[PDB]
RNA sequence: CAUCUAUAAUUUUGAAUAAAAAUUGUGCCGUUGCUAUGGC
């Protein structure tokens, strides 16, 4: 898929899914395509993780428009099943959004991974 | 057939809305119809007989209940209807219909009637009830049933007898108690003793200690039975369990110093220690509980303690059997744990016995002696035992 | 009449049996057999049937079950004591009746008889939960409703053959009798997020290590129905647990990718981390394909008291020794990569070449997940499983530095939730049943539902040995 | 109540259909048809 | 109420490390992450039980 | 709920004073402060010595409790 | 857990029913034969 342009390599996926898992435990994370779109319109999203093997790809390809329109970093990971396991819900999630909060224990990791994604863009 | 059924239910309706010389002749005719019948039409006929019975008992009772018995849930419900509507006459009905009885469903109906009667004076109802008890034990003797079935029946008759005697006042069935003992000691009669002693233990536990004069009536033939046991004429493990358990309950419940009497005391003590001689390895805990109860009852009297200790060391003499030795050892352990204070004076009559037992080779008895007896006696004395045992 | 003489009599009959079996084998040896029957106690792998097995004719038998989503299986196998000499089982009406206990997401616990190695597992008895066991307070320590009310998730049968203990997402842990399946005791985990994920009895004892999902590992004692201890130290959910005859249990926690070995009486632990890198593997292979990163360590089994194998989620099967922190021998994607998604399904666009361009070739490949992994204890083979529809039997070397694929078994189809092996026969002639609880979904979450031909059931595969 | 259920269900499937039809050059009656079949199975469930 | 691993801490100036920061949780003695409710709750419950008894 | 768990460390066989000296870790959750009498009975059962031989002293409960 | 009982097996009597001794692979549907496998 060339439409999934920024696709993470292995180590980048590992870092991203670890940050997603910590953000889910702290509950700084919003799961699902519609909930991620709502967070983006609210302007409270830190950054966007999407799946790549979603069936099909357009139903979340609607997101990069809003993503760089409000200038939010976004990334694609290969497996929506991996994304669901990392989010910590029993169903495969195709798009998750780390929100913004600075009274948060994982601010440093969030900023590191967001910087690395932005460099990949 | 259907015309007869319509006649029956029409009588049901018209008597429900509703004479006795026109009311008992249809009862006789209904008896005749029931005995003539005794096929689905016949079943519904039986149902209609029972409903007309239900109406008349709502608003020859022996034969009525006879047909009610021999004629399922409908039967149980109409039994309850009988007993809420209608009792000494009912008890006479129970006895006569039981002599008529002696199958299984009729037996269950009979027992349900009995339990309903007792949960529903009693001095007047007593002798018919006790004759019914004896007749049920004779049924246990001669029934063509299975063991678990008759044991279900015996458990039911035991619990209803406990309820009835509990309802009864205590001074008035005293001669009835004497005649019950007379029936029990005068079927192979081992079953008589068995049922009577189940009954007696349950009564002793329920009434809790006002059975002392009844055991005063009882003490001689039970001593004859204990002597039969120690001579090993009988062998009934459960009967011996029952005798010893009754004796325990009486000893532990006597709070009137009744067992401070010397003659009864020496009788029961001699019989119990010889029972320890002829004991069997299952009932040993029962017998050591018995001897501990006897000692805790006669704790105040030193000569009683002395003859107790003499009998026990006589039976734990080192030249004896392993089981008798070990059970006497457990009895001594229990006694010294319980009383422990009226026995230090008796203690120097027992160290040579301990020495020979420790020297014995059967390491079960050796370990039992060492651990149990020496640790409980060392704890009683405080400072250790190795100044007596050199 | 003396207990020492009774022990001597049983030992003399045992020696008669040993000499007779030595003669029948002949149609040194007895000393080696005695040293073996003791050498179970030392912590070194000795059971060396790594090449006597005949996998190519291992007879497979699927048994479909009624309920949905079997979650775990644990099979009780009676053995003989060497100290006393009666048996492992309790009753006399059992006499070595191989039993199996299966727990399933339908809240159903079921005991099968598996005593015969030719016929199918016969369903002896069962007990089902439901919603009538929901606690009335719901906000308290008291959770002791006699049944299960939500998602039982692990079972384990005690070695004495009296109890079997089940635990699930309802944060209780119930010990049931083995005959009537009656619940004799119920222990709440007393925690809001303390869901019980995996149990493991200490072998030939009654201590039970119950890896909960609140980052802690509770240890109990079933003969007294008590909770001895709580062990702390994992940074994610303590996913899987395994223990042997010693006072150690190895636990793998998933997202932290960490295997920790708990020495219980020393009250200490050892931490093992993985750490392979795609750049190092790529440069090393250039010095010589795909290299998947390590997401999470899913399952563990202790092969021996100094070595254990961890099946990760990214195809890795590692073998670790207690001396070296890094894995002494890794093994790459062990059940293959997953099949690629369809071009039409991944694009939704008429242009066929654009659909293939969506599929991208290699970049969207993910390896099979080693769902289950069981090392038959103190021995040199172990069974791995994924939803590849194929159990994989592997064999460790003699120097315990590597292992090789001994064989495959293709009768299974679905997610292999739990593998459990049972041996029987005479000491030289030992048949090995391999039960496997197979279900359509994973044990923990759903995450997958489209497996072609996956049916809920017990895959029983009997192997024999000739050598 | 089930009117509101069906309304929200149809709204979500409509949103997904609009996504694929805007970002697919030559869109697919097959995905449209399977999504319609899904909604029809829900309406049969009513 | 709050333990770091196994140890109940009640010092608000404890200066955690990274592993401890992952290990912080409620304590097993407390009514919050564990055992029986406090004296206020169970005294209120005893009061309501006696008031329903009368 | 409650089961006192005794473990011993640093077991030094000291044959000069004819003894075995160790360090006793007691775990008593949902409880407090098991007795020296109970510890001596249990250590006698473990080590197969007599309660008159066993001696213990110097116990210290940790903050929070349970050990 | 043991005992007892129950179902199911032999024995004897009777052509046999009958009598008693006495003893000791699925929740739903699908293909498919004398067990194997589809889908929900």
């Amino acid at each position: 898929n060339p439409k999934a342009f920024p696709l993470a390599d292995a180590a980048l996926t590992q870092q991203i899914l670890d940050v997603v898992q910590q953000a889910a435990n702290l509950r700084q994370l919003k799961k699902g395509a519609n909930e991620a779109t709502k967070t983006l319109n609210r302007g409270i999203s830190e950054f966007i993780i999407m799946a790549a093997d979603c069936e099909p790809i357009e139903i979340l390809l609607h997101l990069p428009l809003l993503c760089e329109d409000k200038n939010v970093p976004y990334v694609f990971v290969p497996s929506r099943v991996a994304l669901g396991r990392a989010c910590g819900v029993s169903r495969p999630v195709i798009a998750a959004s780390i929100t913004t909060n600075d009274a948060s224990a994982i601010k440093t990791q969030i900023y590191a991974v967001k910087d690395k994604i932005e460099t990949l863009l | 057939k259907i015309s007869s059924l319509a006649l029956i239910t029409n009588c049901v309706q018209v008597l429900g809305v509703k004479f006795y010389p026109k009311i008992v002749p249809p009862s006789i005719k209904l008896f005749d119809a029931s005995l003539a019948d005794s096929n689905p039409l016949k079943e519904q006929l039986q149902v209609a007989i029972l409903l007309l019975f239900a109406g008349l008992i709502k608003r020859n009772i022996l034969d009525v209940l006879h047909v009610i018995y021999f004629s399922s849930s409908i039967r149980l419900s109409v039994i309850s209807l009988i007993i809420e509507n209608i009792l000494k006459e009912v008890l006479k009905v129970l006895f006569r219909i039981w002599s008529t009885e002696i199958d299984t469903v009729a037996v269950s109906l009979f027992l349900s009637t009995l339990e309903s009667t007792v949960e529903n004076s009693a001095t007047s109802q007593s002798p018919i009830f006790f004759k019914l008890l004896l007749s049920l034990f004779e049924f246990r003797s001669i029934s063509s049933f299975d063991n678990n079935t008759i044991s279900r029946i015996e458990a039911s008759v035991h619990e209803i007898s406990n309820s009835y005697v509990l309802k009864m006042n205590d001074k008035v069935f005293r001669p009835l108690f004497v005649i019950l003992v007379r029936w029990a000691f005068d079927i192979t009669e081992t079953e008589r003793l068995l049922a009577f002693f189940k009954f007696f233990n349950k009564l002793q536990e329920n009434l809790r200690g006002i059975i002392t004069s009844y055991f005063t009536y009882l003490l001689e033939p039970v001593d004859m039975l204990l002597k039969r046991f120690i001579s090993k004429d009988m062998e009934n493990v459960n009967l011996r369990r029952l005798v010893i358990n009754s004796l325990t309950s009486s000893l532990k419940f006597d709070r009137d110093e009744y067992w401070k009497s010397t003659s009864r005391f020496e009788l029961i003590s001699v019989s119990l220690v010889n029972q320890l001689s002829n004991i069997e390895n299952s009932i040993g805990k029962y017998l050591v509980k018995a001897i501990g109860a006897l000692a805790s009852n006669n704790s105040g009297v030193d000569e009683h303690n002395q003859i107790l200790n003499k009998l026990i060391v006589e039976h734990m003499k080192a030249s004896c059997s392993s089981n008798e030795k070990l059970w006497a050892i457990r009895a001594m352990k229990l006694i010294y744990s319980k009383i422990g204070e009226s026995w230090l004076v008796l203690l120097p009559q027992l160290v040579p016995v301990i020495a020979e037992l420790l020297e014995d080779d059967d390491e079960e008895i050796e370990r039992e002696v060492r651990t149990g007896l020496v640790k409980v006696v060392e704890n009683v004395l405080g400072e250790p035992f190795d100044r007596y045992l050199d | 009449e003396n207990p020492a003489d009774k022990r001597r009599r049983l030992a003399k009959q045992y020696l008669e049996n040993l000499k007779s079996e030595a003669n029948d084998i002949l149609t040194d040896i007895i000393a080696s057999r005695l040293k073996e029957d003791v050498a179970e106690q030392q912590g070194r792998v000795f059971r060396y049937f790594g090449d006597k097995l005949l996998i190519s004719e291992a007879k497979q038998s699927f048994t479909r079950v009624g309920e949905n989503n079997l979650t775990c299986i644990s099979c009780f196998q009676p053995v003989l004591n060497k100290y006393t000499f009666e048996e492992s089982s309790n009753g006399d009406k059992n006499k070595g009746r191989l039993f199996a206990y299966t727990v399933s997401k339908d809240l159903q616990l079921t005991k099968y008889d598996i005593t015969d190695f030719s016929k199918r597992p016969k369903k002896l008895k069962y007990a089902k939960g439901g919603a009538k066991y929901i606690p009335t307070s719901k906000h308290e320590y008291e959770n002791t409703t006699e049944g299960h009310y939500d998602e039982i998730l692990t079972v384990a049968a005690s070695p004495d053959g009296k109890y079997v203990v089940t635990g699930g997402r309802d944060r209780k842990l119930i010990v049931w009798s083995t005959e009537s399946l009656s619940p004799v005791k119920v222990i709440p985990t007393k925690d809001r997020r303390g869901e019980v994920l995996s149990l493991a009895f200490r072998k030939n004892s009654d201590q039970l290590y119950a890896s909960c999902a609140d980052f802690k590992i509770r240890t109990y004692s079933i003969n007294q129905f008590s909770q001895l201890e709580i062990l702390y130290g994992h940074h994610d959910i303590v996913e899987d647990i395994s223990a042997l005859a010693m006072e150690r249990c190895v636990t793998v926690g998933a997202r932290d990718r960490t295997a920790m070995l708990w020495k219980i009486p020393d009250e200490t632990r050892l931490t093992f981390r993985g750490g392979d890198e795609p750049q190092k593997l790529l440069r090393r292979w250039m010095k010589e394909p795909l290299f998947f990163c390590e997401g999470s360590i899913d399952v563990v089994s202790m092969v021996d008291d100094f070595h254990f194998i961890t099946g990760s989620d990214n195809g890795n099967i590692c073998l670790w020794s207690l001396a070296k922190k890094k894995p002494i021998f890794t093994e790459r994607i062990a059940h293959g990569i997953l099949p690629e998604p369809s071009f039409n399904d991944i694009s939704g666009e008429t242009d066929e070449e654009l659909r293939k361009r969506q599929l991208q070739g290699k970049k969207l490949l993910q390896p099979f997940w080693i769902t289950s992994l069981y090392a038959i204890p103190y021995s040199n083979v172990f069974i791995s499983g994924s939803w590849s529809g194929s159990l994989k039997v592997w064999k460790i070397s003699d120097n315990l530095r590597s292992f090789e694929l001994l064989g495959e078994l293709s009768g299974a189809k679905g997610v292999v939730t739990k593998i459990q092996v049972v041996e029987s026969g005479k000491h030289g002639k030992e048949k090995f049943r391999i039960l496997a609880s197979i279900a359509k979904e994973h044990r923990l979450g759903r995450w997958i539902a489209n497996v072609s031909g996956a049916r809920n059931g017990i895959y029983s595969a009997v192997i024999d040995q000739t050598g | 109540k089930n009117k509101g259920r069906i309304s929200r269900y149809l709204a979500n499937k409509c949103s997904m259909a609009s996504r694929i039809d805007n970002y697919s050059e030559e869109p697919s009656n097959v995905f449209g048809s399977v999504l319609k079949k899904q909604v029809e199975q829900r309406l049969e469930f009513y | 109420h709050i333990a770091v691993g196994k140890q109940i801490v009640n010092i608000p100036s404890f200066m955690v490390r990274l592993d401890s920061e992952k290990h912080i949780d409620f304590a097993p003695t407390s009514p919050f992450g564990g055992a029986r409710p406090g004296r206020v709750a169970r005294r209120n419950a005893a009061r309501k039980a006696e008031a329903s008894g009368e | 709920s409650d089961a006192v768990t005794i473990r011993t460390r640093k077991v030094i066989s000291n044959p000069l004073l004819a003894r075995k000296q160790f360090v006793v870790d007691v775990l008593h959750p949902n409880r407090a402060n098991v007795s020296k009498d109970e510890l001596r009975e249990k250590l006698a059962e473990v080590y197969k010595a007599e309660k008159d031989a066993v001696s213990v002293f110097g116990f210290r409960t940790q903050f929070g409790g349970g050990k």
